[PDB]
């Protein structure tokens, strides 16, 4: 709960609106205008 | 930088607003940076900015945001 808040709040966007971005990114909720890009080291296991 | 000032000299003045306040301005943006000159018809203000300052200030204003400064300047 607090990690999503802090992630939004450092970017200075309304939580819920940032959650919009999260749904679109993570739950395939992307429109044709939206292009999301996904990155991972298996070695470090750092996703972004 | 010098090309920004030299572009600036040939810029027209344009009009801008906010909420009962208003400025005269000209800007010359490139991929290198920008030159800006501003007046409220009472004082005049200037800045020039380079690629470094664009990267540093876009990041400090929008921390996660990872383009090269060309995207910030083109926007």
């Amino acid at each position: 709960e607090s990690e999503i808040s802090q992630e939004a709040d450092d970017m200075a966007m309304e939580k819920g609106k940032y959650v919009g971005e999260l749904r679109k990114a993570l739950l395939s909720g992307a429109g044709p205008a939206d292009v999301y890009t996904f990155n991972f080291s298996k070695e470090s296991c750092y996703f972004f | 930088m010098e090309e920004l000032e030299q572009g600036l000299l040939m810029q027209p003045w344009a009009w801008l607003q906010l909420a009962e306040n208003s400025l005269l301005a000209k800007v010359f943006i490139t991929k290198q940076g920008y030159a800006l000159l501003v007046s409220d018809l009472q004082q005049v203000w200037h800045e020039q900015v380079d690629t470094s300052v664009v990267s540093q200030r876009a990041k400090e204003l929008n921390k996660r945001l990872t383009a090269p400064p060309a995207a910030f300047l083109c926007h």
